[PDB]
């Protein structure tokens, strides 16, 4: 039963029962987790970082051309909110976001499927070629 | 500047106090950075200089093709330099030791 | 526990450049392990002998 | 600005040699105007007078005819050392350069005691494949075990984490196949790591 | 030897924290075990042993309700075996293999490849939370330690 | 080739190097603890 075997769990929960049995070290916990009175502050400014810059890049990124096996797909899709979340949250961490800062090129097609994207002056509608700065400050904000 | 309407939590998050005087004293402080920055970006242009006049001749610039390559070269690709170059060839791999020793300075 | 002559006459090498042979020894023996050249099953080109 | 003109470099070398003099007149009055003993002896001025008279003495040298000159490199080197002067006045940099000089005594113990690590752990591993990466394969592996300096510089990049993973999977494939007895290289790789 | 003593001796008082990363490298991998019971073993292999992808994309199963592991290479047949981890490391059977996913996993390196794997071979949208924890659990013990 | 007078030029090639190497550091190492031994005694027989 999927979805409904927490009991299982409940099981793994029991070790979490050891650290009980931990007290000498659980004070340190009682100083982390209810450490939770200049977190509110912080925490705060941080999801609102990642609001104004989540938000921003549904515009200036939209169509972004998902394809398979090119950096850029239904895995890496951004249209989606929560997608969205996740590759900027990706971006955060510092796991190889060189290629998705080198993934938006002004020369790059985003995808060809409105109609004055017919490709009769060979220019692809999509600049992108701002987010390189943009993430960069974003990782030093959020760094520090 | 479609959605410009977020101005609520500027002002709700004005109670603590507690990082107001953070941002004044890194907004104060960032000048000495810029010049720290900007000394560094002088050693650099020294060093490219050097560099490229008494080797790496053809068969970006003094003072940005370093950065250029640092903005691949944040401690996150320098190693992938390195898994490229492991393949001119030999020619000046010191500049992988400078990439080293100008990081180390900024580190 | 014994210390008549023998325990008495042997604490006392304790040189300076006894344990600096001691290092140099240590050192040479770094070396000697640093190249010991790999073969697949016991090559003995005069070297590993 | 790296370019490589004719009219206005010759005009660019002359200059050099009379800021010799102008890096003189103040030193022979220093010489002149405090003590022999007295301005010789402050661990920042004498820097100075070394630096100039390497300055000179290879102006000097340049003047005529040398194989791998380096005359120009370290004249613009110690044209950046005047600066230093600068950095003499606003001490905001001359503090953390002296902290930076302070540190290096203390930071030599550790950093030695960090490459004899790499160098036990890159001959461990040396020793345990020695050549054994064949992999049944052609392509050119980026790292390897069979000589001394592959091996350490692989192990330096275990150490810095890039793709470390990839080699820990084709060190097990080579002999330790998945298995019960195969994971024994594994853990080689996990503590070299941590 | 004043160097090494002192560093020896730094580590010891925090010892007990190290102890609950086991807690933790064991817990989430146990979840994984409920979750991603062999959800490897079906395929892609296009005619006999040869999956039909340029052996880089995850054949992931053709399953019964479609949007993930379509495998329209205009003729495919999907079949149990082994074309998940490169060398059949990384799967989340063979419990120690579990392990060493979850131990590769906290490193902060390489994390988003097998969850994209995880993600085309279930589904979307339903795991994420599960890596997401993990990882901010992770940087909690980096700060803790 | 042939040598009537047992080759009297050239050095032999059953030359052991290790053989050489080995009494040599073993003479240095008798001549270290024989002067520590020989120093040690002075200094004891003029304390009594």
């Amino acid at each position: 039963r999927i979805s409904i075997t927490f009991f299982r769990l409940f099981r793994v929960m029991r070790l979490v029962k050891l650290l009980s049995r931990g007290e000498g070290i659980r004070t340190l916990l009682w100083t982390f987790i209810k450490s939770f009175q200049a977190l509110p502050y912080v925490a705060l400014l941080i999801v609102m970082l990642f609001f104004i810059y989540a938000v921003i890049g549904m515009q200036v990124f939209g169509k972004i051309a998902l394809n398979d096996t090119t950096e850029i797909n239904r895995n890496n899709n951004f249209q989606t909110f929560p997608q969205a979340v996740l590759l900027l949250f990706r971006c955060a961490t510092g796991e190889a976001w060189q290629d998705i800062m080198l993934a938006c090129m002004p020369g790059k097609k985003c995808a060809p499927e409105s109609e004055p994207s017919n490709s009769t002056e060979g220019e692809t509608p999509c600049g992108s070629s701002f987010a390189v700065f943009y993430f960069i400050s974003f990782y030093m904000l959020c760094a520090f | 500047l479609r959605v410009l309407r977020v101005l609520r939590p500027l002002r709700a998050i004005n109670r603590a106090k507690g990082l107001k005087h953070v941002v004044q004293c890194v907004f104060v402080a960032i000048r000495t950075i810029g010049n720290i920055v900007i000394v560094t970006t002088l050693l650099q242009f020294m060093f490219a200089c050097i560099g490229v006049q008494l080797f790496k001749g053809k068969l970006d610039n003094v003072l940005a093709a370093m950065m250029a390559l640092f903005t691949v070269s944040t401690f996150e690709g320098w190693p992938e330099l390195l898994y490229r170059s492991i393949d001119i060839y030999n020619y000046r791999v010191e500049i992988s030791i400078f990439f080293i020793i100008y990081i180390i300075i900024i580190a | 526990l014994k210390n008549p002559i023998r325990r008495a006459c042997i604490s006392i090498v304790e040189w300076k450049p006894f344990e600096i042979i001691i290092l140099l020894t240590i050192f040479a023996n770094c070396v000697a392990l640093a190249i010991y050249i790999p073969f697949p099953e016991d090559d003995s080109n005069a070297t590993n002998s | 600005h790296y370019n490589q003109p004719n009219w206005l470099t010759e005009v660019q070398d002359t200059a050099n040699k009379a800021l010799l003099a102008l890096f003189t007149a103040e030193m022979l009055l220093k010489m002149y105007s405090l003590g022999l003993q007295a301005y010789f002896v402050s661990l920042f001025n004498r820097f100075d007078c070394f630096v100039v008279c390497g300055g000179i003495l290879e102006t000097i040298l340049v003047e005529t005819k040398i194989m791998s000159p380096l005359g120009i490199s370290v004249l613009r080197c110690v044209r950046l050392l005047r600066i230093f002067k600068i950095t003499r006045y606003w001490n905001s940099l001359s503090n953390l350069v002296a902290s930076l000089l302070n540190s290096v005594r203390s930071i030599a113990s550790l950093l030695l005691l960090l490459f004899l690590f790499i160098i036990i752990f890159s001959l461990l591993g040396m020793q345990l494949f020695g050549g054994k990466f064949n992999f049944d394969e052609m392509q050119t592996r980026r790292s390897t075990f069979d000589n001394f300096p592959q091996s350490l510089l692989t192990v330096f990049q275990i150490l810095t984490g890039e793709d470390w993973n990839s080699v820990m999977y084709d060190g097990i494939m080579a002999y330790g196949g998945p298995s019960f007895p195969g994971m024994l290289v594994c853990i080689y790789f996990i503590i070299l790591f941590i | 030897q004043v160097v090494l003593n002192s560093i020896i001796k730094a580590m010891v008082p925090l010892l007990h924290i190290a102890l609950l990363v086991l807690f933790v490298i064991i817990i989430y991998a146990i979840i994984g075990l409920e979750l991603f019971m062999g959800k490897m073993h079906k395929t892609c292999y296009n005619q006999e042993g040869i999956a039909d992808v340029p052996a880089e994309d995850d054949p992931s199963p053709c399953a019964l309700e479609t949007g993930h592991g379509r495998q329209c290479q205009n003729g495919t047949v999907c079949k149990p075996g082994w074309d998940g981890p490169k060398h059949g490391i990384t799967n989340f059977d063979n419990f120690a293999f579990a392990m060493l996913t979850v131990f590769q996993c906290i490193t902060m390196e390489g994390w988003t490849d097998v969850l994209y794997w995880v993600n085309d071979a279930v589904g979307r949208d339903w795991p994420w939370i599960y890596f997401v924890t993990l990882i901010i659990i992770g940087s909690f013990f980096v700060l803790n330690l | 080739r042939v040598y009537p007078s047992k080759q009297f030029d050239v050095l032999k090639d059953d030359y052991d190097y290790v053989l050489i190497s080995s009494v040599l550091f073993g003479l240095v190492f008798a001549t270290m603890i024989t002067k520590r031994l020989a120093q040690v005694k002075l200094l004891n027989r003029a304390w009594r």
